[PDB]
C-alpha cells in the first residue's frame, strides 16, 4: 500500500530548529522524488522544497532558501525537512508528496499521493486557559420573536477548544464560530444558539467551554438583561 | 447620478407569462450585480432576485424560486425578469437596484422607480 | 473523303494511345531492372494497360466499321462490346485505385489493381447478352436503364467517390513525394472528367428524352493524355523515356529548442540557463506530442532528460556543466529530429 | 517562473448542475497542468493530470481540457460530494511547481436575510479590563454578508474581527460573528454601540444597537 | 428514305431511335436517313 506519513510537527518558538519526518510506504523514496508543500490556514497551496534521494540535488523555494534543509535516508525509507529561524509566517500545515521520474506516466502523475497534513505552529505565546463571558441579550435584542444567547471564549492557547450549551442538550440553532488569532498571539472564539423569546424561554442557559491543553472547564450562565 | 428606467405591464390573469425590464443610464452594469425587489401594498420591500457579473449565476427568493428567471444584456445595460405562473399574491410594485459592491455584499445605492404588476 | 478523314483521325488516336502507353510500360519494365516494384509503378502500369485495352477495343472496332459499312465478324460482335466496356470501367477504376493508394501512403503502411480489374470485367458482363446480331443491336425500356447503369458505374459514382477520397487525402495531408503523386492523380481525374462528361451527359439525355463520333474521339483522347501526365510527374519513367500541420508544430517546437540552445550557450548565469531550459522542456514535450511514435518519443525522452540534467546542474550553480548538458541536446537533435524532418519529403 | 491564475474563486451551483473552472498558465507551457480537489482538514487529492487525463479512481464526471495556456476542469453533473476546493498547478519541473489561488464550489440556494443580534460585553469581562461587543448574523443563505461597527455613530476600523461558519449541513446557510474589542476605559468613553449589516437579500441596512 | 437500311452507329452508344416502325439503339454516329427520334414520327413518316 502506497502512503506518506508526516510527523514531527507541533508548537515551536520563533527560533526554529524543528525537524519534520515523512515516512514512505509502497513507493520507495529512491523511486520517487519527494516534495514538501505548505498551506497556511485559510490559504492555498504553496510549494516549499523537494529532494531526489537517489539521483540528484535538493531544491528550495525562494521563501525558504537559506533556512530550510531537506535530507533523506534510503535505508530508513524516509525524508526529513529541517526548518531553522522559523517565523510566525511559517505556521502552516505541511504535506509530503511523491513525484515520479522522467520518462513515462510516473512523471505526468504529479503529486499522486499527498499523505496527510502535519501542523507546525510558530508562536511565542504560552499555554493559557480561556475566560468565558456570556453575552446575555438585552431587553431590545430581538426580544419578542426568537433571540440568540451569546457567549465569549477569550484568550486561550493553543486552540483545541470545545464549546457546548447545557452540557450538549441544546442542539437547536448552534453556531460555534472558528477561532481567530489575536494580536496578543492568543485565540478567541464566539458561540451562539437561538431560543424562543420572552426572557429566553424563562430558562437560564449554560455555556460550557473546555480547553484541553490547560485542563480548563468553565460553565457560565446566560440570563436575560 | 446613475438612473434606472424600468417598465413592466398592466393587469394580467394568473397564467403563463409577464416580462419586466429595467435599464441603467450613466453606468455600465457588466461589473455590478442587479436585483429585483417586490413591494406589495401594505408591506415592505421583499427581495426577489439578484443577477451577478459573469459565471456567478443568479439567485431567487423562496417565493419566486423556480418560477421567475432573471437575465442581463450588458450590451444594452438591461436586466429582464421573466415571471411565469403568476398568482394574485404577486400583485406589487417591482424595483430594480444596483449593487455597488463587486463582492456582492448588497450595498444598494440606486433604485430608480418601480413598475406596477397586477394579477387579477 | 470524309470517311478517309475519320479513318485518319481514328488511326492517329490509336497510334497516340498505344504508343504512349507501350512506352510508359517499357519504361516501367526497364526500371524493373533495379527491383523497383514500387507501389505507384504497378498502378500506373495497369492504368496504361487499361488505356491499351481501350485503344485496342474502342478505336479498332471503330476503324474496322468505318472501313466498309459495319464491324464484320456474332460471338466477337458482342465480345467487342464486353471488352470495350471493360476498358470504359477500368479507365476510372484505375484512377480510383491510385487515389486509394495515395490515401494509404499517408496512413497505415497488387490487390487493389486486381479489384479494379475485377470490377471492370464483371460490370461489363451484361454486354455479352445486351449486344447481338448485319451488326449488333442493344435492343432492350432499356435506354435509360443501361444508360444510367453505365453512366453511374463508369463516370458519376466513381467521380464522386474519388472526390471524397481526394478530400480524405487532403484531410490526412492537412492534418512531399506523396503530395506530388496526389497532384498527379488529381490531374488524371480532372482530365478524365473533362474528357468523359459530355459523353454520359448526352447519353442520359437521350436515355430519358430522345455526331457522337466527336465525343468518342474526345473521350478516347484521355487514354493518351494520362500516360504523358504520369511521365511528367514520375522522374524514373521520364528518365527512361529519353501530417502537414503536425509537421509545422514540430518545426515550431524545434525552432524554439534551437533558440533556447542559443540562449543557453551564450548564458552568463544559472538563471538564464534555467529559464531557457524551462522553455526547452515545454517545447520538447509539445514536439513529443506532435506526429511527423516509439522512437520519436524515445528521442524526445532523451532530449527532455538531457534538459533535466542541465537544469539540475544549473540549480546547483554549475552553469558551465549545465551548458555542456545542453550541448548534448544538439547531438540528440542531429540523431533524431533530422530523421523526423526527413518526413517532410514524404508528406 | 510559471504562474497559474484562476478567476472563478467562488462558484455557486446546485446538485446536478454542470460546473466549469478555468486556469491560465503565464508561459507557453506544455500539458503539464494538474487539478486537485481538497476538503477542509484533508490533503488535496489528484483529479486531473496531463491537463486532460482522469486520474485513476476519480469519478468519470470530471473532465479536463487544454487550449494553449488555458486549462479547464468540468463536472458533468455536480454531486453533493463535489462541494469542495479545487486547485490547478503547473508541474513543468520539480523546481518550478506553482499552484493557483483555488476555487470553492458551494451550494446554490435561495436568498434569505440573516437574523441580526447585538450583544454587550458581560460584567465579568469588563472587570478583566476588556470589552468585546459581538454582532451575530444567523442563517444567511449566501456568505457575502457585510458588518460595520459603529460607536456613537463613528465608524470602527482595526478594532474588529470577523468569523464565518461553513455552510450548514442541513439548511445550507451561513452565520457571521463580528467582535469589536475595546479597553475598559474605551468602553466607558462611549454610550451607544451599534452594528450595521448589509446583504443582497436586504432592501435597507439593518441596524442593531444598545446602550452601554 | 424509309427504304434506307440500318447499321447502328460504329460509335458505341445507346441513343433511342426508331426505324421503318420498330425501335433500335443508335450509336449516335454514321447513320442514314431512316432514323427517328420518336416512334410516332417514324410511323407518321413511313407507315
Amino acid at each position: 500500500e502506497v502512503q506518506l506519513v508526516e510527523s514531527g510537527g507541533g508548537l515551536v518558538q520563533p527560533g526554529g530548529s524543528l525537524r519534520l519526518s515523512c515516512a514512505a510506504s509502497g513507493f520507495n523514496v529512491v523511486d520517487f522524488s519527494l516534495h514538501w508543500v505548505r498551506q497556511a490556514p485559510g490559504k492555498g497551496l504553496e510549494w516549499v522544497a523537494y529532494i531526489s534521494s537517489s539521483s540528484g540535488s535538493t531544491s528550495y523555494a525562494d521563501s525558504v532558501k537559506g533556512r530550510f534543509t531537506i535530507s533523506a535516508d534510503t535505508s530508513k525509507n524516509t525524508a526529513y525537512l529541517q526548518m531553522n529561524s522559523l517565523r510566525a509566517e511559517d505556521t502552516a500545515v505541511y504535506y509530503c508528496a511523491r513525484w515520479g521520474y522522467w520518462p513515462g506516466e510516473p512523471w505526468w502523475k504529479a503529486f499522486d499521493y499527498w499523505g496527510q497534513g502535519t501542523l507546525v505552529t510558530v508562536s511565542s505565546a504560552s499555554t493559557k486557559g480561556p475566560s468565558v463571558f456570556p453575552l446575555a441579550p438585552s431587553s431590545k435584542s430581538t426580544s419578542g420573536g426568537t433571540a440568540a444567547l451569546g457567549c465569549l471564549v477569550k484568550d486561550y492557547f493553543p486552540e483545541p477548544v470545545t464549546v457546548s450549551w447545557n452540557s450538549g442538550a441544546l442542539t437547536s440553532g448552534v453556531h460555534t464560530f472558528p477561532a481567530v488569532l489575536q494580536s496578543s498571539g492568543l485565540y478567541s472564539l464566539s458561540s451562539v444558539v437561538t431560543v424562543p423569546s420572552s426572557s429566553l424561554g424563562t430558562q437560564t442557559y449554560i455555556c460550557n467551554v473546555n480547553h484541553k491543553p490547560s485542563n480548563t472547564k468553565v460553565d457560565k450562565k446566560v440570563e436575560p438583561k | 447620478q446613475v438612473q434606472l428606467q424600468e417598465s413592466g405591464g398592466g393587469l394580467v390573469q394568473p397564467g403563463g407569462s409577464l416580462r419586466l425590464s429595467c435599464a441603467a443610464s450613466g453606468r455600465t452594469i457588466s461589473r455590478y450585480a442587479m436585483s429585483w425587489f417586490r413591494q406589495a401594498p401594505g408591506k415592505e420591500r421583499e427581495f426577489v432576485a439578484v443577477a451577478r457579473r459573469s459565471g456567478d449565476g443568479a439567485f431567487y427568493a423562496d417565493s419566486v424560486q423556480g418560477r421567475f428567471t432573471v437575465s442581463r444584456d450588458d450590451a444594452k445595460n438591461t436586466v429582464y425578469l421573466q415571471m411565469n405562473s403568476l398568482k394574485p399574491e404577486d400583485t406589487a410594485v417591482y424595483y430594480c437596484a444596483i449593487d455597488s459592491d463587486t463582492f456582492y455584499s448588497g450595498s444598494y445605492d440606486y433604485w430608480g422607480q418601480g413598475t406596477q404588476v397586477t394579477v387579477s | 473523303l470524309l470517311a478517309r478523314a475519320e479513318l485518319a483521325l481514328l488511326s492517329i488516336v490509336f497510334v497516340a494511345v498505344a504508343l504512349s502507353n507501350g512506352l510508359v510500360l517499357a519504361a516501367l519494365a526497364r526500371r524493373g531492372r533495379r527491383g523497383h516494384w514500387a507501389p505507384i509503378h504497378v498502378f500506373i502500369g495497369h492504368l496504361c494497360l487499361a488505356d491499351l485495352a481501350v485503344a485496342l477495343f474502342q478505336v479498332l472496332p471503330q476503324l474496322a466499321w468505318k472501313a466498309t459499312d459495319r464491324f464484320r465478324g456474332d460471338a466477337l460482335c458482342r465480345a467487342v462490346k464486353y471488352l470495350q466496356m471493360v476498358g470504359m470501367y477500368a479507365s476510372s477504376y484505375m484512377i480510383l485505385a491510385m487515389t486509394l493508394d495515395r490515401h494509404r501512403a499517408i496512413c497505415r503502411p497488387n490487390r487493389p489493381v486486381l479489384v479494379a480489374w475485377a470490377f471492370s470485367l464483371l460490370l461489363s458482363l451484361p454486354q455479352l447478352f445486351i449486344f447481338a446480331q448485319t451488326d449488333c443491336w442493344a435492343c432492350f425500356w432499356g435506354r435509360r436503364t443501361y444508360v444510367t447503369w453505365i453512366a453511374l458505374m463508369v463516370f458519376v459514382a466513381p467521380t464522386l467517390g474519388i472526390a471524397a477520397c481526394q478530400v480524405l487525402i487532403f484531410r490526412e495531408i492537412h492534418a512531399a513525394a506523396v503530395a506530388k503523386t496526389v497532384r498527379m492523380t488529381l490531374v488524371i481525374v480532372v482530365v478524365y472528367v473533362l474528357c468523359w462528361a459530355p459523353f454520359f451527359l448526352v447519353q442520359l439525355w437521350a436515355a430519358w428524352d430522345p455526331p457522337f463520333v466527336l465525343l468518342m474521339l474526345l473521350a478516347s483522347l484521355n487514354s493518351c493524355t494520362n500516360p504523358w501526365i504520369y511521365a511528367s510527374f514520375s522522374s524514373s519513367v521520364s528518365s527512361e523515356l529519353r501530417a502537414r500541420r503536425q509537421l509545422a508544430d514540430l518545426e515550431d517546437n524545434w525552432e524554439t529548442l534551437n533558440d533556447n540552445l542559443k540562449v543557453i550557450e551564450k548564458a552568463d548565469n544559472a538563471a538564464q540557463v534555467k529559464d531557457a531550459l524551462t522553455k526547452m522542456r515545454a517545447a520538447a514535450l509539445d514536439a513529443q506530442k506532435a506526429t511527423p511514435m516509439k522512437d520519436f518519443r524515445h528521442g524526445f525522452d532523451i532530449l527532455v532528460g538531457q534538459i533535466d540534467d542541465a537544469l539540475k546542474l544549473a540549480n546547483e550553480g554549475k552553469v558551465k556543466e549545465a551548458q555542456a548538458a545542453a550541448e548534448q541536446l544538439k547531438t540528440t537533435r542531429n540523431a533524431y529530429i533530422q530523421k523526423y524532418l526527413r518526413a517532410r519529403s514524404t508528406l | 517562473d510559471i504562474q497559474m491564475t484562476q478567476s472563478p474563486s467562488s462558484l455557486s451551483a446546485s446538485v446536478g448542475d454542470r460546473v466549469t473552472i478555468t486556469c491560465r498558465a503565464s508561459q507557453s507551457v506544455s500539458s503539464a497542468v494538474a487539478w486537485y480537489q481538497q476538503k477542509p482538514g484533508k490533503a488535496p487529492k489528484l483529479l486531473i493530470y496531463s491537463a486532460s487525463s482522469l486520474y485513476s479512481g476519480v469519478p468519470s464526471r470530471f473532465s479536463g481540457s487544454r487550449s494553449g495556456t488555458d486549462f479547464t476542469l468540468t463536472i458533468s453533473s455536480l454531486q453533493p460530494e463535489d462541494f469542495a476546493t479545487y486547485y490547478c498547478q503547473q508541474y513543468l519541473y520539480y523546481s518550478l511547481v506553482t499552484f493557483g489561488q483555488g476555487t470553492k464550489v458551494e451550494i446554490k440556494r435561495t436568498v434569505a436575510a440573516p437574523s441580526v443580534f447585538i450583544f454587550p460585553p458581560s460584567d465579568e469581562q469588563l472587570k478583566s479590563g476588556t470589552a468585546s461587543v459581538v454582532c451575530l448574523l444567523n442563517n444567511f443563505y449566501p456568505r457575502e454578508a457585510k458588518v460595520q461597527w459603529k460607536v456613537d455613530n463613528a465608524l470602527q476600523s482595526g478594532n474588529s474581527q470577523e468569523s464565518v461558519t461553513e455552510q450548514d449541513s442541513k439548511d445550507s446557510t451561513y452565520s457571521l460573528s463580528s467582535t469589536l474589542t475595546l479597553s475598559k476605559a474605551d468602553y466607558e468613553k462611549h454610550k451607544v454601540y451599534a452594528c450595521e449589516v448589509t446583504h443582497q437579500g436586504l432592501s435597507s441596512p439593518v441596524t442593531k444597537s444598545f446602550n452601554r | 428514305f424509309c427504304n434506307l437500311p440500318v447499321k447502328p452507329g460504329p460509335c458505341n452508344g445507346f441513343f433511342s431511335a426508331f426505324y421503318y416502325c420498330h425501335s433500335f439503339t443508335y450509336g449516335g454516329c454514321a447513320g442514314n436517313a431512316n432514323r427517328f427520334s420518336t416512334i410516332e414520327k417514324c410511323r407518321r413518316t413511313c407507315v
